[PDB]
């Protein structure tokens, strides 16, 4: 929350705790439906487990938009200073 | 010989007790329970035979399933059942806590308080009359005077 | 030490019977049951109204502390002093009803 | 002097020590100042029995009308700052640190 | 085919909704499993929730999503404030239902339905 780094490792340790990614795929691009192979409820809880460890609400209509960790990073970012 | 005496004046102490001390819950739930209350009105009168309704069912001896049973409410029965101290008795009164009723073949009916709760006595009637019910209370009572707690107990 | 045979007497009837209530009738082994309220499991909000209530009755509990020794003052070579301070205490126990009269104490609890 | 002085002095160092070491609770630190309350009351009576003297007999009754009032002035203080902070928890009684 | 709409007007709008249901079960399913003291975890009650948002899964009809949208809600909100008992939340877990013959021929074993 304080450096951009620690956000993006954040990021990806709240995607690595999600015991449905294989972590092997796992990258900072990887694209849920197409690349991860994941159904759309699994995005949704993947943002409330962004919310359940980053703390801070997301609406829908910008939350339907966050396809891969890069996006989830930008929106974390551009909603904070870093 | 001795202790079986013993144990057979003592069963027909304890059980004499209970048949005569039977304290029923003042749960109704249908057309049933009018003809409860009278019961307990001034002619039939529950309370000469030592037959008083209690509110909470933690200083309940008995409880009258007088009324349908309803799906929406048979989980409250059985948790209201649960709450009784043991030696408790149900008395099934009228068609619909026996069998289902009138309302047997409703989606919305259980089909006799004994699928819910284990029924002593299963008095019938659409309602079964003060009479009828209070014949069903002296059923009961003479069905507390033969349980043979003890001599079980003795002999086991 | 007549008065603590009698307390002791007392005492161990009651707890002879508790004993008997909480032993005898658990000698049966009836059935090992489970057993899984207008409030569910919320908290119990705090009511001031009755903790208002309680205060008053303490307030004036002290009051009635003060009243006690009156039919032994009655007895006094000063008694125009102590009907003057009788009747100002009886006062002051009926100003301090009416302070909690006129400002809303006894209300939804009068 | 007399033994049971001894006694109650000690039972009023006790409520002492338990009002001087908070725990958890605020009805715990009312509790040990009422006992101190009540050692003072049992202390009084024995002093003004023993003495023989008559006009402090009504000494202990003003120190237990005072102290029940000042009780209930400590209650009702405790019964606002839980309906602050939904407990009596005295950690919950440091906002006065800055 | 010009019909009035419930609230959504089309299936995007819709399935914005659905997820926010999604979202408010899976907010809730930890509390209901606290608060009725169920003997299930919070893990399979949420893998009950995604089994019941995905048994209708193919509805392309915006009128007919939003009606299982306000059903839902329903039952959410006789979840939330105390209403159901333990035996309506654990409906769902259908337990003490036995699990019936799947194939052809373990049902052509044990009786008549196809
Ligand atoms: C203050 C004056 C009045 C005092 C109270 C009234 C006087 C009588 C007091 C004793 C009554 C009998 C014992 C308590 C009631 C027991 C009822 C019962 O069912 O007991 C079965 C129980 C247990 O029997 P059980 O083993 O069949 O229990 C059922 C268990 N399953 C379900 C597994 C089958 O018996 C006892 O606990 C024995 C108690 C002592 C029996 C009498 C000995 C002499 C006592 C003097
Ligand atoms: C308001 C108060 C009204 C009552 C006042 C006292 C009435 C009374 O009897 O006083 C005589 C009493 C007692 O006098 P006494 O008349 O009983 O004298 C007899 C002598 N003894 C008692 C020793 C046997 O008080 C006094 O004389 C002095 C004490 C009171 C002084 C004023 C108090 C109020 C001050 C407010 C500020
Ligand atoms: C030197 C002065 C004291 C002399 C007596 C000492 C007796 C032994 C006490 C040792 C300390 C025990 C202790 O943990 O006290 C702290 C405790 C409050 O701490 P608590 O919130 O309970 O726990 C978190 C840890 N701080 O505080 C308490 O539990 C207070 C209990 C006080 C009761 C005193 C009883 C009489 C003791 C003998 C006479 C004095
Ligand atoms: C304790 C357990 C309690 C369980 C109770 C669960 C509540 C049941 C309410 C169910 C409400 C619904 O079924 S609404 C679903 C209807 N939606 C549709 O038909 C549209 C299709 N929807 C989908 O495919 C959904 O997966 C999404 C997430 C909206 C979109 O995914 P697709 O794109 O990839
Ligand atoms: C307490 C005594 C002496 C009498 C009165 C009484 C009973 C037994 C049961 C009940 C009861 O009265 C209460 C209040 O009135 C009705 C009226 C009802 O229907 C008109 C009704 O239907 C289920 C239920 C009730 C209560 C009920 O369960 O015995
Ligand atoms: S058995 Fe008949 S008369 Fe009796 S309560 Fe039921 S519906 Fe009413």
């Amino acid at each position: 929350p304080l450096t951009l780094e620690g956000i993006k490792d954040r990021v990806l340790y709240v995607l690595k705790l999600y015991d449905k990614i294989d972590p092997e795929k796992l990258s900072v691009n990887s694209h849920f439906m197409k690349d991860l192979g994941l159904d759309s409820l699994d995005q949704v809880e993947i943002i409330m487990a962004m919310e359940d460890e980053f703390g801070f609400e997301i609406p829908d209509i910008d939350a339907e938009k966050l396809m891969c960790p890069q996006e989830i990073v930008d929106y974390i970012a551009d909603k904070k200073d870093v | 010989s001795r202790g079986e005496y013993v144990v057979a004046k003592l069963d027909d102490l304890i059980n004499w007790a209970r048949r005569s001390s039977l304290w029923p819950m003042t749960f109704g739930l249908a057309c049933c329970a009018v003809e409860m209350m009278h019961m307990a009105a001034p002619r039939y009168d529950m309370d000469r035979f030592g037959v008083v309704f209690r509110a909470s069912p933690r200083q309940s001896d008995v409880m009258i399933v007088a009324g349908t049973l309803t799906n929406k409410m048979a989980p409250a029965l059985r948790k209201v059942y649960d709450q009784m101290p043991e030696p408790r008795y149900v008395v099934s009164m009228g068609s619909c806590a026996n069998g289902g009723g009138y309302y047997h073949y409703s989606y919305s009916v259980v089909r006799g308080c004994d699928r819910i709760v284990p029924v002593d006595i299963y008095v019938p009637g659409c309602p079964p009359t003060a009479e009828a019910l209070l014949y069903g209370i002296l059923q009961l009572q003479k069905k507390i005077k033969r349980e043979k707690r003890l001599r079980i107990w003795y002999r086991r | 030490m007549n008065l603590m045979i009698t307390l002791l007497t007392n005492f161990t009837l009651a707890t002879l019977l508790v004993t008997i209530a909480f032993w005898l009738p658990q000698l049966n082994v009836y059935s090992e049951k489970t057993s899984p309220d207008p409030m569910g499991s919320a908290r119990l909000p705090f009511s001031m109204k009755f903790f208002l209530v309680a205060i008053t009755f303490l307030l004036f509990d002290l009051e009635i502390a003060l009243l006690l020794p009156l039919p032994w003052a009655s007895q006094t070579t000063n008694l125009n002093t102590m009907l003057t301070m009788a009747l100002l205490l009886i006062f002051l126990l009926a100003v301090s009803l009416a302070y909690e009269w006129t400002q809303k104490g006894l209300e939804w609890t009068e | 002097m007399s033994l049971v002085y001894m006694n109650i002095m000690m039972a009023f160092t006790v409520s002492l020590t338990g009002l001087l070491m908070y725990r958890s609770h605020l009805m715990s630190s009312l509790l040990c100042l009422e006992g101190m309350m009540l050692s003072l009351f049992i202390l009084a009576t024995l002093m003004i029995l023993n003495s023989h003297f008559t006009l402090a007999s009504m000494m202990p009754i003003i120190l237990l009308v005072f102290a029940a009032c000042e009780a209930a002035l400590g209650l009702s203080l405790l019964v606002m700052v839980s309906n602050t902070y939904g407990t009596d928890y005295v950690q919950n009684l440091n906002l006065l640190q800055c | 085919t010009s019909v009035k709409p419930i609230f959504s007007r089309d299936m995007n709008e819709a399935k914005r909704r659905v997820r926010e249901l999604y979202r408010a079960w899976y907010r809730e399913v930890p509390n209901t499993v606290h608060l009725f003291q169920l003997d299930i975890s919070v893990k399979q009650g949420r893998d009950k929730v995604r089994e019941m948002f995905k048994k209708n899964a193919h509805v392309t009809d915006p009128r007919v999503v939003d009606l299982l949208v306000i059903k839902g809600k329903m039952e959410l909100e006789e979840t939330i404030n105390v209403w159901k008992q333990r035996t309506h939340v654990m409906r769902f877990f259908h337990e003490t239902e036995a699990p019936r013959p799947k194939d052809f021929l373990s049902k052509f074993y044990v009786g008549h339905d196809p």
